C-alpha cells in the first residue's frame, strides 16, 4: 500500500496511466489544465500519444477515433469545454465506444467566475445530449478516491462500452496533501479490458448480442471488417430505419446499464443506526459534512446520519426510497440551486429540506451545524 | 482495378444509391484502381467519410470503414492514423463538409502535416439537403436560399490548403479518369498530407434550375471551366477569369511528417530522458 | 470475359445516363428504349466489330455496367473514318442509336 | 371518414405530386382535407408515397389508418411491394403494367385496374411532367369525391401559363382513359 | 378571422414575419429547413436580413448579435443542430438577450433516423446548459397553434428578456391542411415590444432593476453607452466576483420567471368532470389522444379525462398536484422512454402508469384504446 | 488622440490590468488616435472583442461595447453590422481566438466581404491560460504543453486571409506606432473586410522560459524578425527564412461589399418583384 | 487544531510560495498538513494568498476558519487590506514596512513585527527569488511548529543545485533577523 | 500641461517596464530606485532641458503615465551629439540613470 504526496489532478493522471490509458486529446482551459500538463509528460515516457488540438470538438473526436481502433484513451475539460463535446458524446453512446471524460467543475453559467468552485453540472450531465440517453457519472470526494474512482471509471467504460463521466471538483482538484493508494500489482490484477471475439469464424456480428449486454468491437486492421456509424444500425453495423431494430437497439442501450445496477452504483452510509436526521450530500461538500458531524456530536444530542452516493447517475432510487420511508427528517446540502434535490424528491415521494449556496464559495461546517438547529 | 471490381467491394450493397448519373461512382472506381495498382492490402486500409452524399462511399468498400458526424471526418481520421501509424487511411468528404462546417479541421490538418489522404468531392452545392448554397458555388446561380442570385463569394480549396501548409496538392475531375488515377497514385505514395480536389457533377440539384439538367450539359460546362496547368500558367490575368488549373500543383519534397517527429519526441522522452 | 465479345452491357445495373455513349470514338454504343425501366432508356452495343480498345466507356461509367475485353485475350479493330463519322452522327442525335441502325437489329 | 387515398411512386417521377391538389379541391369545395408524405434519404430512385384524408367534418389525427386505405395508385414496384398491405379488402388499385406486376393474391383481393400512366403522359400528350394531371384525372374520375370543375379550377390556378392550355388536353385524355378503363 | 392553407413551417414563418421578426440566421438541416427556405424569401420583401452561416454556432451568434442591438430576430434547427448552440444559449440567458429558437424534433440520439418523428428533446431542453438555468418552452399541438404559439413565444421573449424555445415536431411540421388564424390587425394590437428607458438622464442603469423583473436594454448607437458581457455583472454591466451581487443576479434571473407563472404557462383541460381516468399527454400525441377519446366513448363507459399542458417548462406543478390528489388512475403517454414522466411523478408525489414508444413511429389511437383496457 | 486620451476612455477603469509592459496599451492608444483622426463619433462606433487578454480592450473604451464567447467575436460583429449597416464596427481578438478556435468564422468573413475591421493581437501564445501553444508559435520553443520543443507548424494569417479573399490586408507591430496609425487610418476608410495583423509582445508567459523575460529583449527579437515590404520583396528565398513583411499588402479597389449587394437583392426583392 | 497560517502578497512576488514547503515538512515529520490558495484572473499585480492547516490528527475540512487565523505574513497593501479581518485577537503579524503600513487599531489588536523581507532578499543575499526561503526562516522561527533541520532538508531537496549553497546562507540571514526581531 | 515642463511622469500610473527609456534619443529619462512600490524601479526625468519634440515616449507608454507638452505652446531643444552619447550611456546602464547623474539629483 504505497503512499505519496500529490493533489487531485496528479492522482487522476497517475491512475489513468497505471490502468492503461495510452492516448489523450484536449484543449486548454482552467481549471482542467493540470491533467493535460501531467499527461503530456507521462504519456511519451510509456509510449503513448498526447496531442493538443484546436478546440474541444477535435479534442474529443481524436480520442473517440483512437479508442475506436482498440486503444484505451480519455479526455478532460471544464464547463464551457464540456458544453462543446455533447454532439460527440451522443456518437459515443450510440456507437458504443468506450471513453472516459473528466470534468472539473467551476462557477457557471457562461464564463461567470472562472476561478471559483461549484456543483452545477449535475443536472446538465444527467441528460446532456438530444434524443434519449442513459448517463453514468462518478463523484470523487477525497484524495484517496481521486485514484480509485478513476480506476473504476476506466473499468466501467470497458465493461459497459459507454462514455463515463468523472465529476471532479476544483476543491479536490487543487487540494494538496498526503494520500494512500493501493498496490500497483494489485491495481494491475483488477483491470478489466474489453472483450474481443476471435474464432476463425470472422466476426460477422459486432452488434448482434443479447438484450442485456454490450457489443464486441474487435480492433481495426486485423481481418475483422465492419462498419461504424452513428445511425440506427443492425447486427454488422449498416444503418436501418426498421421499427423493430430501432426500438430494440435503444432498449438494449438502456437495459445493459440498468441491469448491472448492483455493480454500477456504490454509496457510503454512516451512523444510520437510530439517527434522527439524515444529511444526504455528495461530492466535496462531503468533506464539510464529515467534520460538522464530527464536532456537533460532542456538545449535542439527537444522533445525525449521513448517506453519501458515490455514483450519482444512475441514482440509488431504492435505497433512497427506503431511507425516506424510515426516517422523518432529511436534509439535502448542495452547491447549486437545487439540482440533485429533484431526484431525491421524486424518489421517496416526499418533500424534504434543502440548504443550497450558489455564490462561488463553500459551505464551511459552521453553517451546517447552524442549519441542523433549524 | 479492371472488369473485376468485386474484390474490393461489398457486392451485396451495389447497385448504389446516388441518382442515375452522379459523378460519384467514377471516383470510387478510380480509388479502387489506384489502391490495387500500388499493391495495397485491404486489411491495412481504412476509409472514413463524413455525412452527406459522398458519405455513402464508406458503405460499399470492403475494409474497416467509419461514418462520422458532419464536418468531423478529419479528426476521427487523425486519431485512427495516430494510434496505428503504419496503415493507410483515406478521408472522403464533400464541399459542405470539411470546407464549410469543418474548414478549421482541414486547415489544421494541412498545417500539422498528418499522413492522411483527404479527397474532396466537389459538386458546388449541398446535394443531400436539396440544393443550398456552398462556399464554392459561383455567383449568380439560383439556389434554394438565394433565389435572386447567389452573392456570397467563393473559396479556392487548392490555394487555401497551399496557404495552410499542405505538402501535396492536386486537382482533377471525373472528366478524365486515367489522369485522376495517375494523380491519386502519385499522391498516395507521398508521406505527408495529400489533398485532392475532385470536381464532380450535381445535375439533379444544382444544374436543374440553372438549365444544366442533363448530365452531359453539366459535363460540357465543367469541361469549359477547366484548363491544364501550363495553359493556365501561360494565359494573361485578362484571361484567367473562372479558369481552374488541373494536375499536380505542389509536391514539397523537403518536409517532415507529424508522426515521424512525434517519434523523435517519444525517443528522447525516455531514451534516458 | 466471354469469348468473341469485345464489349457487353449488363442492363440490370445500367441507369440510362448517356455518359458511356458520349465518349465512344467509333459509334459502337447507342441508347435504346425500354418501357420496363424507370429512366426509359438503356445502353445497347450495336457495332462491336469496330470496337477500338480504348476503355473510355468502362472508365466513364458510374454504375459498373459496361465492360470491355482484355487486350491479352482479344484482337480489336483499327481506326476508320466511317466509324468517326457515325459517332458524330450519333452524338447529334441525343446519344440514341440511329434510325438506320435498326436496319438489322443492331 | 369518407376517403383514405394513397399515391406511391419513385423519387423523381412526379405522379404522386397530384395529391395536394385534391386536398385544395376538397377544401375550397366546402369540406376538410389533409395530406402526409413519406420520403427517404435517397434523392432519386427511392420509394415515396403520400396519404390523403378527406371528410365532411374536422380532421384531428393527420395520419392514415392501418389496414383500410381505400384507393391506391402505384407507378413502381419497389414501393408497390412496400406499401401494399394497408389497403382494405375490396379496395381500388390502379397500376401501370409496364412497371408494376401484381401478385395472384392481390388479384384475389383488390380491384386492380391497368393504365400505363407515363406512356400516356409522354406518347400522347407530349410532356413527361403532365403525368401528375393525368393521375389526377383518373383519381377524380374513379373515386368521385370532388366535382370535376372545381378540380379543373384549383389545378389551373396552380401551374404556370406556360402549359396551362395543354393541361386541359392532358386532363381530358386522362378522364377518357379512365372512362375507358371501366371495362368490366 | 382569415383562413388559409399551409403546413406547420409556413405558419411558423408567417407568424414570425407578422409579429415583427426582421432577422434570421441558420444552417441547413432536415427536418428544420423549410422555415429557412420560407424566411429567405419572406424577409427581403419586408426589408429584413436573412443570412446563411457556416455552422450552427455562427447561426445563433449572428442572431444574438442582431437582437443585442435592438432588432427582433430568431433562429431554427433540429436535434444535432441544437446540440451545438448550447454554449450561446447560456450567454443569451445570462446577458438577457431576447431570442426565439425553433426546434423541430426527429429521432435521436446521434443521426439515428433523420427522417422519423420523436419527442426526445424534452429533458434535454429542461436544462441544456452548464451552471444554473430556468427554461421556457412551448409545445404546439395542431395547425392553429403553430401560429399563435409562435406569437406567444415572441411576446414572452420580449416580456421576459430570455431565450424561449418552440418545441415543434416533424408531424405538425410537415402536416398540411386548412387553418384558421386571427385577424392581422388584431395580431398587431396584441404585440408586446421590449421597453426602453428614455429620460434625458442617460441610461446609467441597464441592469439595476428590482428583484422580480428583467433589465432594460436600450438600442445601440443612440447615446446610451453600456457594456454587454457574459460574466456576473453589476448595474451598468461591468463584471464582478462579489458574493452579494453574484447571488442576487441568479436569484433575479429565477424570480423574474417564476413570479410570472400565472401568465407564462397555459394548459388545456377537458372532460375532467367526474372522470375515472386521466390521460396526461402533450405535443402531437395530443392529436391521437383527442381521437381515441372520441371513439372510445361511443361503445364504452367510465368517462376518461385529459389534461394537456401547453407550456412544458416551467411545469404546472400545482395543477398536477391537485389532479393527482383528486383522481385515482392516471396515464402518461409519450414518444420517448419516460422523459416528462419524471416531472409528473415528482409532482403528485406518487407513481402513475406510463405508455411510451421510442422506435420512430407514432401511437395510433388504436393502441391508446387498447391500453385503456389495462 | 494626444495628451488628451480621456475623451475616448472610461477613465474610471484605468489604470489597466495587463502586466507592466504588455504591448496592448499601445494598440489601444493607436486605435483611439486613428478614430479621432478620421472624425468618427463614438456614438456610431461599436467595439466587440472575444475572450482572452485582448478581450479587456472592450472594457476601457467609452462606446457601445460587447464581450463575447471564445472564438465568436466575428459572428456577433457580423450580426451587429448587418442590422445597422451605416455605423462603424471594430473587432479585436487574439491569436488563439479567431485563428485557432474561430478560424472558420474568420475565413468565411474574409470570403463574403463584410464591412468589418478585424484587428488581431498576435503575441504567439495563449497568454491568459498561462503559455500554451498557439497556431503561430515558432518551432523549438518551450511551451507548457510542449516541454521538449514545439513541433507543430505555423500559420501565416496574412497569406491565409489573402487566400480566403480579404480586400485589405496589412501587417504592423507595436514597434512603430506612427506607421501603425497610418495603416489603421487607411484601412478604416476602406469599404470591405479589412484585416490587420499586429505583432504584440508577451514577455511574461512566452519569453520567460525562452530567455526573453524582459520587455526589451522580446522587443529586439521581434524587431529582428520584421523587415519592410520591399526589403522582403527583393531578398532571395535563401534569405526569407522567418522574415515578415510589414505595411499594406493588399488593397483591392474593384470589389463589392456584402451589404452593398444584399441591398440590390432587397431592391429587386419587391421592387415589383 | 494547532495552527492556521496565512501568507499574503501580490501576483509575481514569490514570498507566499514558502507555504507548501511547510506542509511537506510537517508531513515528513510525522503529522498532517494541507494548503489552499486564493488567486485572481490578473496575472501580475493582484492580491494573492495561501492558507495552511497543520495538526497532530487527520485534516477533514481543507479551508481555513473565519476569524481565528493565527499567524499572518504580508508583503503588500492591496492584500493586507483585503484579508486582514480573519486573524484572531492577539495573533502574530509580520509585515515589511516599505510596502505595508498597519492602521492604529491593528496595532491595538495584533502583535505586528516589522521586517523588510524583500530588501533582505535583494540587498544582503543577492537574489530576488530567495525571499521565499527568507520568509520560511522567519515563519519557522517565530511560530515554531516544525523542527528547523527537517525544514532545511525538505527545502534543499526541492530547489535546483544552482543556488542550493546560497539557500542556506539566505536561511541563516532570515533566522538571524527573526531572532533579532524579538526586540520586546 | 504645466509651464516649462517638456515632459513629466505620473509616478502613480507607471509600472516600470523601461520601454519609454529605451526609445528616447536625448538621454533625458532615467530609472531610479524606489522601495515604496513593488517592482522597485520608477521612471524619473533627468535632463528635461534637452528634450526633443519626438513623442516616442508617450507613444511607447502602455500604462498612460508619461506626458509631453504640445509644440504649439512650447519651445523644445535641438539635437546634439552629447545628448545621443548620453542616451547610449543610459541604455548601457540597465535603463537606470548613471551614477554620475546624481550630482544634482537628476
Ligand atoms: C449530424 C448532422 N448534421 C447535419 C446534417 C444536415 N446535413 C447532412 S448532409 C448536409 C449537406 C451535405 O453537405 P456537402 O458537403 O455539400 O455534401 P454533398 O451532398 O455535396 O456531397 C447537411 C446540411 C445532418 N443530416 N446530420
Ligand atoms: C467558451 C470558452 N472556451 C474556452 C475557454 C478557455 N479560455 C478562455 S480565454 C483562453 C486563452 C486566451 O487565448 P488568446 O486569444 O491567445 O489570448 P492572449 O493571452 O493571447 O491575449 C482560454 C483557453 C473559455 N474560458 N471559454
Ligand atoms: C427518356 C429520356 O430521355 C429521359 C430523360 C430523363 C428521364 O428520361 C427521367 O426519367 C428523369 C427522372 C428524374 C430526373 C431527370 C430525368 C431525365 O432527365
Ligand atoms: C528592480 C528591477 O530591476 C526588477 C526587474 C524585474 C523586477 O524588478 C521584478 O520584480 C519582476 C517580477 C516578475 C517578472 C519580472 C520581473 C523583472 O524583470
Ligand atoms: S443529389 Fe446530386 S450529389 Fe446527391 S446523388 Fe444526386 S447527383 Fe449526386
Ligand atoms: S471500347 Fe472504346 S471503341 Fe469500343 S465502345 Fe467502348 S469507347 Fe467505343
Ligand atoms: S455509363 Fe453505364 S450506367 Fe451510365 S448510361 Fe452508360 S451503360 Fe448505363
Ligand atoms: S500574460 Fe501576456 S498577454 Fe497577458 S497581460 Fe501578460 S504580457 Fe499581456
Ligand atoms: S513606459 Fe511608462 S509605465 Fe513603462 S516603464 Fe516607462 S514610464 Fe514606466
Ligand atoms: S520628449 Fe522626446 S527627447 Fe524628451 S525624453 Fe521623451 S523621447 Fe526623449
Ligand atoms: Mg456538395
Amino acid at each position: 500500500m504505497r503512499e505519496i504526496i500529490s493533489d487531485g489532478n496528479e492522482l487522476v493522471a497517475k491512475a489513468a496511466i497505471e490502468v492503461g490509458c495510452r492516448f489523450f486529446g484536449g484543449y486548454p482551459i482552467t481549471p482542467s489544465s493540470d491533467i493535460m500538463h501531467a499527461m503530456s509528460v507521462a504519456l511519451p515516457k510509456c509510449g503513448g500519444h498526447f496531442i493538443q488540438m484546436e478546440d474541444e470538438i477535435s479534442g474529443i473526436s481524436v480520442s473517440l477515433g483512437a479508442s475506436m481502433s482498440g486503444t484505451k484513451s480519455m479526455t478532460a475539460s471544464s464547463g464551457p469545454g464540456i458544453s462543446l463535446k455533447v454532439e460527440q458524446i451522443g456518437y459515443s453512446f450510440m456507437a458504443e465506444i468506450p471513453l472516459v471524460i473528466a470534468d472539473v467543475m467551476r462557477s457557471g453559467p457562461s464564463t461567470g467566475m472562472p476561478t471559483r468552485v461549484a456543483q452545477g453540472d449535475v443536472n446538465f450531465l444527467k441528460h446532456p445530449i438530444h434524443g434519449d440517453f442513459k448517463a453514468v457519472a462518478l463523484a470523487p470526494a477525497s484524495l484517496e478516491e481521486a485514484y480509485t474512482e478513476t480506476v473504476r471509471a476506466f473499468n466501467l467504460a470497458e465493461m459497459l462500452m459507454t462514455p463515463v463521466f468523472l465529476l471532479m471538483d476544483e476543491t479536490v482538484g487543487h487540494m494538496y496533501g498526503k494520500v494512500q493508494i493501493p498496490d500497483l500489482e494489485e491495481v494491475q490484477k483488477m483491470t478489466i479490458n474489453r472483450k474481443e471475439f476471435v474464432g476463425d469464424k470472422k466476426d460477422y456480428k459486432p452488434y448482434g448480442v443479447a438484450q442485456d449486454e454490450p457489443a464486441v468491437l474487435n480492433p481495426f486492421f486485423k481481418g475483422y471488417r465492419y462498419h461504424v456509424s452513428g445511425l440506427h444500425h443492425g447486427p454488422i453495423g449498416f444503418p436501418t430505419e426498421d421499427a423493430k431494430i430501432g426500438g430494440d437497439l435503444i432498449d438494449r442501450l438502456f437495459h445493459k446499464i440498468e441491469s448491472k445496477q448492483d455493480i454500477i452504483n456504490e454509496n457510503e452510509e454512516m451512523d444510520l443506526e437510530g439517527a434522527e436526521i439524515v444529511i444526504i450530500a455528495y461530492g466535496s461538500v462531503s468533506l464539510a459534512v464529515k467534520e460538522a458531524l464530527k464536532d456537533y456530536h460532542k456538545e449535542s444530542k439527537q444522533k445525525v446520519g449521513f448517506f453519501r452516493p458515490k455514483t450519482l447517475w444512475p441514482s440509488p432510487a431504492k435505497r433512497l426510497k427506503e431511507i425516506g420511508d424510515k426516517y422523518e427528517k432529511i436534509l439535502v446540502i448542495e452547491l447549486n440551486k437545487g439540482q440533485y434535490l429533484e431526484e431525491i424528491e421524486r424518489a421517496m415521494q416526499r418533500k424534504v429540506h434543502f440548504f443550497g449556496q450558489a455564490n462561488g464559495r463553500t459551505i464551511s461546517p459552521k453553517q451546517i451545524i447552524a442549519k441542523l438547529k433549524e | 482495378m479492371a472488369f473485376n471490381y468485386d474484390e474490393y467491394l461489398r457486392v451485396d450493397k451495389i447497385p448504389t444509391l446516388w441518382c442515375w448519373g452522379c459523378g460519384d461512382g467514377v471516383i470510387l472506381k478510380s480509388i479502387i484502381r489506384t489502391i490495387d495498382a500500388l499493391g495495397w492490402k485491404m486489411d491495412d486500409v481504412c476509409l472514413v467519410s463524413g455525412i452527406g452524399c459522398s458519405g455513402r462511399m464508406s458503405s460499399y468498400v470492403n475494409c474497416n470503414t467509419v461514418h462520422t458526424t458532419h464536418g468531423r471526418a478529419v479528426a476521427y481520421a487523425t486519431g485512427i492514423k495516430m494510434a496505428n501509424p503504419s496503415k493507410h487511411v483515406i478521408v472522403v468528404s464533400g464541399d459542405g463538409d470539411g470546407f464549410a462546417i469543418g474548414g478549421n479541421h482541414t486547415m489544421h490538418a494541412c498545417r500539422r502535416n498528418i499522413d492522411l489522404n483527404f479527397i474532396l468531392v466537389n459538386n458546388f452545392i449541398y446535394g443531400l439537403t436539396n440544393s443550398q448554397t456552398s462556399p464554392t458555388t459561383p455567383n449568380g446561380m439560383w439556389t434554394v436560399t438565394a433565389q435572386w442570385g447567389n452573392i456570397d463569394n467563393q473559396f479556392d480549396p487548392c490555394a487555401l490548403t497551399t496557404a495552410a501548409g499542405a505538402s501535396f496538392v492536386a486537382r482533377e475531375s471525373v472528366l478524365d479518369p486515367q489522369k485522376l488515377e495517375k494523380v491519386l497514385k502519385e499522391g498516395f505514395s507521398h508521406k505527408g498530407f495529400s489533398f485532392f480536389d475532385v470536381h464532380s457533377n450535381c445535375h439533379i440539384n444544382l444544374g436543374r434550375k440553372n438549365k444544366m439538367g442533363e448530365a452531359s450539359q453539366m459535363l460540357k460546362w465543367m469541361e469549359s471551366r477547366l484548363v491544364s496547368k501550363r495553359q493556365f500558367e501561360a494565359m494573361s490575368p485578362e484571361e484567367r477569369v473562372d479558369k481552374f488549373p488541373t494536375g499536380v500543383l505542389r509536391h514539397d519534397t523537403d518536409r517532415k511528417e507529424y508522426c515521424e517527429a512525434y517519434q523523435e519526441i517519444i525517443e528522447k522522452a525516455q531514451g534516458k530522458q | 470475359t466471354p469469348d468473341g465479345v469485345a464489349v457487353w452491357v449488363n442492363e440490370d445495373r445500367c441507369k440510362g445516363c448517356d455518359i458511356c455513349v458520349s465518349v465512344c470514338p467509333a459509334g459502337v454504343l447507342g441508347m435504346g428504349i425500354e418501357k420496363e425501366r424507370v429512366l426509359g432508356k438503356v445502353a445497347k452495343v450495336a457495332y462491336p466489330e469496330s470496337c477500338i480498345g480504348c476503355v473510355q466507356c468502362e472508365l466513364h461509367c458510374p454504375d459498373f455496367a459496361i465492360y470491355v475485353a482484355d487486350r491479352k485475350d482479344f484482337k480489336f479493330a483499327k481506326v476508320s473514318k466511317e466509324a468517326q463519322e457515325r459517332s458524330e452522327k450519333v452524338k447529334a442525335n441525343k446519344y440514341m442509336l440511329l434510325e438506320e441502325t435498326i436496319l438489322e437489329g443492331r | 371518414m369518407e376517403a383514405q387515398l394513397r399515391f406511391t411512386g419513385v423519387g423523381g417521377q412526379g405522379v404522386l405530386l397530384a395529391g395536394e391538389i385534391l386536398a385544395e379541391a376538397k377544401i375550397v369545395s366546402g369540406g376538410y382535407g389533409t395530406k402526409t408524405s413519406t420520403y427517404t434519404s435517397q434523392v432519386r430512385g427511392g420509394p415515396t408515397k403520400v396519404d390523403i384524408l378527406l371528410d365532411k367534418d374536422e380532421i384531428i389525427f393527420p395520419y392514415a389508418k392501418e389496414g383500410e386505405i381505400d384507393f391506391m395508385l402505384s407507378v413502381a414496384q419497389i414501393s408497390y411491394n412496400q406499401f401494399k398491405s394497408d389497403i382494405k379488402q375490396g379496395g381500388i388499385v390502379v397500376i401501370d403494367p409496364n412497371l408494376v406486376t401484381p401478385t395472384k393474391e392481390d388479384e384475389e383481393k383488390y380491384q386492380i385496374y391497368k393504365i400505363p400512366i407515363i406512356s400516356i403522359a409522354k406518347d400522347e400528350v407530349g410532356n413527361i411532367i403532365t403525368q401528375s394531371v393525368v393521375a389526377l384525372a383518373i383519381t377524380v374520375e374513379l373515386t368521385k369525391c370532388v366535382e370535376e370543375n372545381i378540380v379543373l379550377d384549383t389545378m389551373l390556378k396552380k401551374v404556370p401559363a406556360k402549359v396551362a392550355d395543354t393541361n386541359k388536353k392532358a386532363f381530358e385524355i386522362g378522364k377518357k382513359h379512365a372512362l375507358e378503363a371501366l371495362k368490366v
